């Protein structure tokens, strides 16, 4: 009843000690993102490893 | 498709 | 195939610039443990976001 | 149960 399509992470952060990614969605505008928990994130891996891969360049 | 639960 | 269950985390690192965890599989030694990449390891979400959170306050702490 | 693909 809640879930959509995740189309890019816009961010990280902890909060209470733990990771979340700010959440583009598909069909959304880019007002409409959402931080949520990397445990819910185990259908977009690739994104994540993609996503983590970019930031350890971009964090040169 | 990648999906999740949306937080609100 | 090749595929196990997966025990704990015992590392964290870049390989080409890309995560990789190293894994600890139930029912093999520590002595086994492989590194893996990050994009292998969606059915283990939870123990990667517990191991996070783990290295996060042991970093602080 | 939490499995992966093993690397060799």
């Amino acid at each position: 009843s809640s879930e959509y399509i995740v189309e890019k992470f816009l961010g990280k952060r902890y909060l209470r000690g733990r990771p979340q990614y700010l959440t583009k969605w598909e069909g959304y505008p880019i007002e409409q993102c959402t931080w949520e928990p990397l445990e819910n994130l185990g259908k977009c891996m690739t994104l994540i490893a993609d996503y983590e891969a970019e930031l350890f360049q971009q964090s040169r | 498709k990648q999906t999740a639960r949306k937080s609100t």
